[PDB]
């Protein structure tokens, strides 16, 4: 997170490398996230 | 002036109803029967248009009904047996008509649940 | 607790399994069938029975609004438990 | 006098009681044609009289808006024309007579 | 005070009465009758042959200038003799009102276009054919608007299908597409919603 | 066709690039959704009104609100009415942006556009706060509205109202006094105030050819008789007529909203009348009568009592009416829907009278039609 | 009221015809248009890095149903088809039975994803909060047949989204 | 924003207006997306007494349209459908753009 | 009513006569309509599907009901002379896709439940 | 039967049908006519395939919702065939080339391929099974493409003695290689000719026939063990076939005679293309050889299907090789063929 940053960008994910028995280093998908980091990173809520 | 037709009303080369449609249905004009588990008779008081049930089967996929007969939703509202027929008549479909019941008046008396002398003595309250 | 068919495949919590013989199977080849591990009746077996001390008490699932509408379960008869039906819940008097 | 009426197509007149004066008196002049007891002449003849009294008696032309209560005096005209063309065609449709057909029994009858 | 009761207009509602017997009385001819809502809104019911007199008074009056024709439409009540009820919604810009007037119609029976008094009884009246089969008379150019080319049917009757007799679909064979009868994967599910018991008793009719 | 806004079917007779008849076929978005009003219930018919002008969606909701709690004869609450008015003008202003954005994208300018729609993109924040939805909210509702605001829904639109005076000055720097963009407006479509009216044109169409009438100042619905405003009017009633009057329409709106904002009044959000509207939940689960009407309400509806009605709103497009037949069952018998881009696409044929290609584009742009209202 | 947007008439003394006739030959409203164009040039774009940052979202969206259960683990749903009842576009399929143990529970529950409006009347019509739209909306699917969800696919739906829905439906239940 | 002051100042100049006055982006100036919880009211029809649901029924006191006139069943001055709209003022505001 | 409103043409005798003249209309149109759809079908082959249209609704005695049809057919023909249709509409007259219906009474009892 | 398969509906779309097919070679011709004939009816569709998946886009709109499934299979993969056709009552084997790639030949795609077809499904229970072989299957052909068809035809009666062989004489279509092959002879100046194309007499048959006929022998009861031969009603020489072809394609006709051997080597000369070939020296064998007459074996008027002539669907094909001069030109415009009978 980075609150300098204007609403909508001062929250960021990097995805990982590897996800279950997926080579994800580069085809990174949206639905990637578990649901507490996804409610986290829309901004449903601010506690992480 | 104003001419005249001595003939009967048909519509049906205007509707653009199929003529499988047109030829094999029968409708049934009635008034629909009162709903047995309410007391309420609000809904017999209108002359419903139904058609005939046609064939339902079962989707292969996610098993829902399917079907095939455009007119299987198609129910209509007359205010009169003579309307409906009418209705029916210009639009070309069979039809069969059945007379409206009406429950007979029945003589109601509290007293007769404790007569002197007659069967009509309730053994409860 | 999931169950295998006679024909290797799962039986969903509402006893759905296609037959041998049925063609229906195929669309299940080169994929995977869907199927919820979690039995509900299960689970409420596994749930325990509440002892109350009177004859009427009131469940509404727990949380309040969040739960199922108020009702009253009559805890007259011994010889079972009163169960709550929205949530499947038992509740007993204290016997003996 | 105005610049522009404030209305696209409607132009601005210079004598604005002279037309008025014209456009009352042909359309007081077509209700002669129409029977004495038929309600439309009787109400049309009433608000022309009345519309028409208006504008001989106000040399001002605001004023004259201000009393007649019809927009400008440029829409003033226009319905003027409009009401004459409309005698023109009742007294073609004659609609005093008594009413054409009743309709069936139940024609207008809601819920149904 | 009834917050949840919407307040009346004793006001409108006589005015609106006062303009009714006005055009009653100028126009006996082909008004039949004339109703006032509750909710203040003027109602005329005309004879069918009065269309084009009717909305000439009605918009050329200077005690009646409804200069713009608000809608048109129809209304299918099988039950009728007369099933189709045309409907035309006038609004007075200079007395900031609105009126209301309706005709009958059959299938076979014309309805004299209006496109004479006001231009939007085009495709108005284009649309209440496409939709309801009402002819009218002297249309400059009456044809389909929102069906489709060739389509067969009027689909807002009360007796058309809701999901019609043909559906289409692109067949491979021929390279184009083509109209098949209809044929639904899932049925649409009709309910029964209506209450037997009364709601209304100030609209109870007599049992007759 | 990018000009076409994808479903409309324009035969066009062209003698060089003249155009000598415009042959508007529509109906290619056509669905038939009165038909499917009268096979669904009030309540289930809501979003066919949130999809028919999907530029203005609490608008179209509001008009059909107001035809059906007048056919109930009941009343929304002031709270209700003020986010009602308060949500109607935050979607004029949505629908103002969509319109004269693409009107410059199909003259050729697409900056606007861009700047324009980040800031539709926040009203649609807004829209999803207070409903769930970006777009097709199904907010408003016969009695009042669904829910109540969010605790810093106030505050945002209130940031957002004073951030946008700026976003329309950045319009008008680049098209209002541009010689190009007047040579493309100016004497383009003229209609005058006469043929309007028999057109039945309505709105900014008026408006533009010079007529003094707006629904919200003449006929007032909601609470729109406690707000000042400004109506715009035009003089030479052309497409650059109307473009100004719709870019000060916008203005004025901002005015109604920061009145709402000032006068948002407390209270609760739907009439007080549980065989009307929904209860609360709590209400539903703890009260016998309650959980009746709630049953009773979502499996058959509140029953509307018979008779017919015609109610017309200032949507941002024009008058919208809903003509509302009811037998005194709970599902509408009829529902009329008078669009108003109906008339004024069956009156692009005359605007069009000595015209060109680029000028038919922009006659359409200038009467700003959705074909989704067009057809329903 | 009202005002004129198009109505003011321009001085014609000789300064205010020199300006705008310099505006003519030189085109300064152009030169205007395009300093604008810079100055947005040179501002900072709105534009977000998706999917590494996603826009804002709030409690009350309506994304991918659900189907909800007790803390118990049992299922709330209690097959009263309020919802098949109430939804506008009929894509719920309801069917129930009395289960094993004699409670009131659904054998089928279908929702037509390619059918359903994404209205969210289910969830306000379901007296006990079984039926949710939960926040999940990146569910696009290669073929039409995945988007036919079943009771197995919501309740697995709930399963995998309880966490975010009841922190949702706890966020925003005092609205309801 | 996040900018030099340069570019700041070359923005001010080609656009004519301050622009750190009014951005259009979000910074930290909207309300936190986590809210105190609220408690709404109840309403004016949530009286234990005195409250008889016959006195505030909307919908029945719906009345079906009273017929004015109808065919099947001194000099009146001449009506309107109401009285002729009063001619708008000019804005005080802003009359002219 | 006894005195019902007519359309047009009074008697059948001028409903004859208009029915003639828009068989003419459709007949003199059917090469044309072959070569701008370019469509595969030959032209006896339009002319028997237009004669066979015609032919449908012989058994019609009202004339109220004739001049509706002739004025639809009037409409669908200059739906095709405007080139409104296409390929697609003019091709439905046909029904190239549809199975053959069965008619008999056995091949009816064998597929199915229908009448 | 079982209660799945049990027919019902009004054969729609949205019906059932009974049929459970896997259509080997579904990626094809007479392959994409087939599926869709059969998705029309309202069957149950298995494709196997090996090419890429974006070359079996155009068969998902040939069925409604399941009906069409997508399997990956290979050729000389007995597991690959029996999961395809395990849950199947019918399979339909349309596998073949025109030309041999380096994997695969005329005795892998004719005798391999379809043996292996057949003795899988034959172990699966599948109860009926459709062979497609050519009509000009000769075991001591010149060609071999039908030396190859003719061995894979026995090797499948063996197999699966309940087949139904079916042997077209020459599918002529839109997507076909017929009326496309002759229409195509343009860029190359004339149009050689062995013998000038006068000792070669062919009656090719319309391609959707062929699938109404392959549909037909699937609900036909009595057609379970039988050779069935479809061919065109008219037979004409391939010098007046050729001619005709190019008087509708409205293009100038110009054939001259081009020694066999020569015509060979011209075909060697044009199957070194590592992609699909324009000719190869067994199409101009095929080419030349006239088609056989079999009065014994069935056909189209045996299987209920009248057979469609040339002159009515040839404009569907080679109205697409015209210019723009002789676009609109009618049907009737052109005289039909002097035919031999
Ligand atoms: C260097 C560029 C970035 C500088 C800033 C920086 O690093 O910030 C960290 C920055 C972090 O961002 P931040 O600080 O959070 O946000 C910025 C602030 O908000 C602050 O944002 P801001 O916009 O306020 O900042 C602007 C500020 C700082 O920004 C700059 O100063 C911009 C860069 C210089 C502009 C002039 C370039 C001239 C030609 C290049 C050689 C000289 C300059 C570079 C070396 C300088 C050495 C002293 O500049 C000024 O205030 C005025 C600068 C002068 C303007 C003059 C008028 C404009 C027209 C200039 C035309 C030049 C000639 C034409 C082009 C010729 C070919 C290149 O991260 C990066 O920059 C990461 C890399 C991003 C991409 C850089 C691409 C450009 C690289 C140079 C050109 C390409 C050469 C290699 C090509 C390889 C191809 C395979
Ligand atoms: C409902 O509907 C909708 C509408 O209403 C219909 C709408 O309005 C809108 C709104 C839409 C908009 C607002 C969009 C319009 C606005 C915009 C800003 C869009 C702008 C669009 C553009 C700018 C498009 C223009 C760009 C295009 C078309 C891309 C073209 C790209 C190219 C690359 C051109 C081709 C160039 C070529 C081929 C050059 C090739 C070079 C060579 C051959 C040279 C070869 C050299 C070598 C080989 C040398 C090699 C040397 C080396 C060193 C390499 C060696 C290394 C090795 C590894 C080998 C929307 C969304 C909508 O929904
Ligand atoms: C003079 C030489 C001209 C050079 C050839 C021009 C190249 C273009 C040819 C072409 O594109 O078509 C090849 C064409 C069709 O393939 P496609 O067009 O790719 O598929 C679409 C089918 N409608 O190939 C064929 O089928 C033609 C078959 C060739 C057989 C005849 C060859 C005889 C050679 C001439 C004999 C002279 C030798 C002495
Ligand atoms: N067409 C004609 O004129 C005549 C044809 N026949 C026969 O009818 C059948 C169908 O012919 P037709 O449709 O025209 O020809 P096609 O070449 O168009 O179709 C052949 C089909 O078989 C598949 N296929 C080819 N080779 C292999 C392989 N090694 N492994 C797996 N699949 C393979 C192809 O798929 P892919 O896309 O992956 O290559 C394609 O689906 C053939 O058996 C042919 O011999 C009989 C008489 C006349
Ligand atoms: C307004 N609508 C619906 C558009 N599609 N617009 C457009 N400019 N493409
Ligand atoms: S969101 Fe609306 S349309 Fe979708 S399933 Fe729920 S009730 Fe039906
Ligand atoms: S409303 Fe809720 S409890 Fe009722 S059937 Fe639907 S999901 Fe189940
Ligand atoms: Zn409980």
């Amino acid at each position: 997170e980075d609150n300098k940053q204007f609403f909508g960008r001062h929250r960021w994910v990097i995805y990982t490398t590897e996800m279950n028995g997926r080579d994800t280093f580069w085809d990174v998908d949206g639905s990637m996230v578990p649901p507490e980091w996804h409610r986290w990173l829309h901004c449903m809520t601010d506690d992480p | 002036q104003l001419i005249a037709v001595d003939e009967k009303l048909d519509i049906t080369t205007l509707t653009g109803v199929p003529e499988e449609h047109i030829k094999t249905r029968k409708v049934r004009i009635f008034v629909p029967a009162r709903n047995n588990m309410q007391s309420g008779v609000n809904n017999t008081k209108k002359w419903k248009m139904e058609f005939d049930t046609r064939e339902r089967w079962e989707n292969p996929l996610m098993g829902w009904s399917s079907t095939a007969d455009p007119l299987s939703n198609l129910v209509l509202t007359f205010s009169t047996k003579e309307d409906a027929v009418a209705f029916a008549e210009k639009n070309g479909w069979s039809f069969d008509v059945e007379e409206r019941k009406v429950p007979k008046p029945k003589s109601k008396s509290y007293g007769a649940n404790f007569s002197w002398n007659k069967r009509t003595r309730v053994s409860t309250k | 607790g999931v169950r295998t068919s006679p024909t290797g495949e799962k039986v969903t919590h509402t006893g759905q399994a296609y037959d041998d013989g049925d063609y229906r199977r195929v669309r299940f080849s080169d994929r995977q069938k869907e199927v919820n591990e979690n039995f509900a009746i299960d689970l409420i077996a596994e749930q325990p029975v509440s002892e109350v001390g009177s004859r009427v008490i009131s469940c509404d699932g727990g949380g309040g609004a969040l739960g199922h509408p108020r009702v009253y379960i009559n805890l007259d008869k011994e010889t079972k438990t009163g169960t709550c039906g929205y949530c499947g819940l038992q509740f007993r008097q204290p016997h003996h | 006098l105005k610049k522009t009426t404030g209305l696209v197509g409607l132009a601005v007149c210079e004598t604005p009681h002279e037309r008025l004066k014209i456009l009352y008196t042909k359309i007081l002049d077509v209700l002669g044609q129409i029977p004495k007891n038929a309600a439309y002449r009787k109400y049309t003849e009433q608000i022309t009289n009345e519309k028409l009294g208006m504008v001989k008696a106000e040399p001002d032309v605001k004023k004259l808006e201000e009393q007649l209560q019809g927009g400008q005096i440029e829409e003033v005209i226009l319905q003027a024309e409009n009401e004459l063309s409309l005698a023109r065609k009742m007294l073609r449709w004659k609609p005093w007579e008594p009413l054409v057909e009743e309709p069936p029994a139940n024609q207008w009858k809601w819920p149904i | 005070t009834r917050p949840t009761i919407r307040p009346r207009n004793d006001v409108v509602h006589k005015q609106l009465s006062a303009f009714g017997q006005y055009v009653a009385e100028i126009l006996p001819k082909y008004v039949q009758q004339v109703q006032v809502s509750c909710f203040n809104e003027l109602e005329i019911f005309i004879h069918p042959d009065g269309v084009i007199p009717v909305l000439t008074f009605l918009r050329d009056h200077t005690n009646a200038q409804f200069k713009s024709l608000a809608d048109l439409t129809a209304v299918d009540v099988p039950t009728r003799q007369n099933r189709f009820e045309i409907v035309y919604n006038l609004l007075s810009l200079r007395f900031n009102s609105r009126i209301r007037v309706k005709t009958y119609t059959d299938e076979l029976t014309p309805i004299e276009s209006s496109v004479t008094v006001y231009k939007a009884a085009n495709w108005y009246e284009r649309e209440i054919w496409d939709m309801f089969g009402v002819f009218f008379a002297n249309h400059p150019d009456l044809r389909r608007i929102l069906t489709d080319y060739g389509f067969e049917g009027h689909p807002f009757r009360k007796d058309f299908p809701l999901s019609g007799y043909v559906e289409l679909r692109y067949d491979d064979e021929v390279k184009r597409v083509v109209a098949e009868p209809v044929e639904l994967a899932q049925e649409f599910r009709k309910f029964d919603l209506n209450s037997p018991w009364e709601a209304f008793p100030a609209y109870r009719q007599p049992p007759e | 066709h990018p000009a076409a806004h994808g479903v409309l079917r324009l035969v066009m007779e062209l003698s060089g690039e003249m155009v000598r008849k415009c042959d508007p076929h529509i109906g290619l978005l056509h669905r038939g959704t009165e038909k499917l009003i009268e096979y669904k219930t009030y309540l289930q018919a809501l979003p066919y009104f949130d999809r028919l002008d999907y530029v203005s969606m609490m608008c179209n909701e509001q008009a059909y609100s107001l035809a059906v709690e007048k056919l109930l004869n009941i009343q929304p609450p002031p709270r209700a009415q003020w986010i009602r008015v308060l949500f109607g003008e935050i979607t004029r202003l949505l629908n103002h942006i969509m319109a004269v954005t693409t009107h410059a994208l199909d003259i050729g300018a697409m900056t606007p556009f861009f700047w324009m729609f980040e800031e539709r993109e926040k009203m649609f924040e807004f829209y999803e706060r207070v409903s769930g939805a970006r777009m097709h909210a199904a907010y408003i509702r016969p009695g009042g509205v669904h829910q109540d605001l969010p605790l810093g829904l106030l505050d945002d639109i209130y940031e957002f109202s004073k951030n946008f005076s700026f976003r329309i000055d950045e319009l008008e720097e680049m098209l209002t006094n541009n010689r190009i963009w007047r040579n493309r407006t100016v004497d383009i479509g003229v209609v005058t105030a006469e043929d309007a009216l028999n057109y039945g044109f309505s709105g900014v169409m008026l408006r533009g050819s010079g007529i003094q009438w707006d629904l919200r100042k003449t006929q007032p619905y909601d609470v729109y008789d406690q707000v000042e405003f400004d109506v715009p009017i035009g003089s030479r009633g052309d497409c650059y007529d109307r473009y100004l009057c719709r870019v000060e329409e916008m203005r004025q709106s901002l005015r109604i909203i920061s009145q709402c904002l000032n006068k948002m009044p407390p209270g609760e959000i739907k009439v007080d009348d549980a065989k009307v509207s929904p209860p609360k939940r709590a209400e539903m689960k703890t009260s016998m009568e309650s959980l009746i009407h709630h049953f009773k309400l979502y499996t058959e509806g509140y029953q509307v009592p018979p008779g017919a009605t015609y109610t017309a709103i200032e949507a941002p497009k024009g008058e919208f009416g809903v003509y509302l037949v009811s037998d005194g069952s709970s599902r509408p018998y009829r529902c009329k829907i008078k669009a108003p881009g109906f008339a004024h696409l069956a009156g692009l044929d005359k605007m069009s009278k000595g015209h060109m290609l680029a000028d038919v584009v922009a006659i359409i742009g200038t009467q700003d039609i959705v074909f989704g209202e067009v057809d329903r | 009221t009202y005002k004129f947007v198009n109505m003011r008439e321009p001085s014609m003394d000789m300064k205010s015809v020199t300006d705008r006739a310099a505006q003519t030959l030189l085109w300064t409203e152009l030169v205007r248009g395009l300093g604008m164009t810079l100055s947005y040039l040179f501002r900072e774009p709105a534009t977000i890095n998706y999917p590494f940052e996603k826009g804002p979202l709030s409690p009350r969206f309506r994304g991918e149903h659900a189907l909800r259960r007790y803390p118990s683990g049992e299922e709330r749903c209690i097959a009263c088809k309020l919802c098949e009842a109430v939804c506008p576009a009929q894509a719920i399929t309801i069917e129930a039975e009395p289960r094993a143990d004699g409670s009131r529970r659904t054998t089928r529950y279908d929702i037509d994803m390619t059918k359903c409006i994404y209205c969210g009347f289910c969830q306000e019509a379901c007296p006990v909060d079984a039926i949710v739209e939960g926040p999940n909306f990146e569910f696009s699917t290669e073929t039409h047949e995945e988007l036919l969800y079943n009771k197995e696919k919501l309740l697995n739906n709930g399963d995998k989204w309880e966490a975010e829905i009841a922190a949702n439906i706890q966020a925003d239940y005092l609205y309801r | 924003a996040s900018a030099t002051r340069v570019i700041q100042l070359l923005r001010n100049w080609a656009s004519g207006r301050d622009l750190q006055a009014k951005l259009q982006l979000r910074y930290q100036e909207i309300s936190k997306r986590t809210q105190p919880p609220p408690k709404l009211p109840v309403g004016p029809s949530h009286k234990l007494s005195n409250n008889y649901y016959c006195t505030r029924d909307g919908r029945r006191e719906a009345m079906p349209p009273s017929i004015v006139m109808s065919s099947q069943k001194t000099e009146k001055k001449a009506v309107t459908p109401a009285p002729p709209i009063k001619r708008w003022e000019l804005s005080k505001d802003q009359p002219y753009l | 009513g006894t005195s019902v409103k007519p359309i047009f043409s009074r008697d059948m005798n001028e409903a004859k006569r208009r029915v003639r003249e828009l068989y003419r209309a459709w007949y003199r149109e059917v090469p044309n309509t072959v070569h701008l759809f370019q469509l595969d079908i030959s032209v006896k082959q339009g002319r028997d599907k237009v004669r066979e249209m015609f032919m449908k609704n012989a058994h019609v005695t009202d004339p109220r009901v004739v001049d509706l049809l002739v004025i639809k057919g009037k409409m669908e023909l200059e739906e095709t002379i405007n080139v409104w249709k296409q390929r697609t509409h003019i091709m439905r007259f046909f029904h190239e896709t549809e199975a053959p219906r069965p008619t008999d009474f056995l091949s009816k009892f064998y597929v199915g439940h229908d009448p | 039967l079982h209660h799945a398969l049990i027919p019902h509906g009004k054969g729609g779309r949205s019906s059932v049908s009974g049929i459970v097919a896997t259509v080997f070679g579904a990626t094809g011709f007479l392959g994409r006519y087939v599926v869709n004939h059969l998705g029309r009816m309202g069957s149950q569709v298995i494709v196997p395939y090996r090419c890429e998946p974006y070359d079996t886009m155009h068969l998902r709109p040939m069925g409604d919702l399941g009906q069409i499934i997508f399997m990956e299979w290979n050729g000389k993969d007995k597991d690959s065939i029996r999961k395809v056709v395990e849950h199947s009552n019918v399979v339909i084997n349309l596998v073949g080339r025109e030309w041999e790639t380096k994997n695969f030949d005329f005795e892998d795609v004719f005798v391999k391929i379809p043996h292996a077809i057949a003795q899988v499904s034959k172990e699966a229970g599948v109860e009926k099974l459709i062979h497609i072989s050519h009509l000009n299957a000769d075991i001591k052909s010149p060609s071999r493409y039908l030396r190859s068809k003719a061995v894979g035809e026995k090797e499948v009666r063996a197999a699966f003695p309940e087949a139904t062989i079916i042997k077209p004489s020459d599918i002529f279509g839109r997507e076909d290689r017929f009326l496309n092959y002759f229409a195509s002879m343009r860029w190359f100046g004339g149009v050689p000719l062995i013998s000038l194309g006068k000792e070669t007499v062919k009656q090719p048959v319309y391609i959707v026939d062929v699938s109404k006929g392959i549909i037909n022998a699937i609900k036909d009861p009595d057609a379970k063990g039988k050779t069935f031969a479809f061919v065109g009603p008219n037979r004409y020489l391939l010098f007046d076939l050729v001619q005709y072809i190019f008087a509708v394609a409205y293009r100038p006709f110009l054939p001259y005679p081009l020694p066999h051997f020569a015509y060979r080597w011209v075909g060697r000369l044009f199957e070194v293309s590592p992609f699909e070939p324009w000719t190869t020296r067994d199409k101009v064998e095929r080419v030349h050889m006239s088609d056989m007459t079999l009065p014994h074996l069935p056909g189209l008027e045996d299987l209920g299907i009248q057979a469609t002539p040339l002159e009515l669907k040839a404009i569907e094909v080679l109205r697409r090789h015209r210019t723009y001069r002789w676009l609109t030109s009618e049907m009737e415009d052109v005289k039909p063929a002097k035919t031999v009978n």
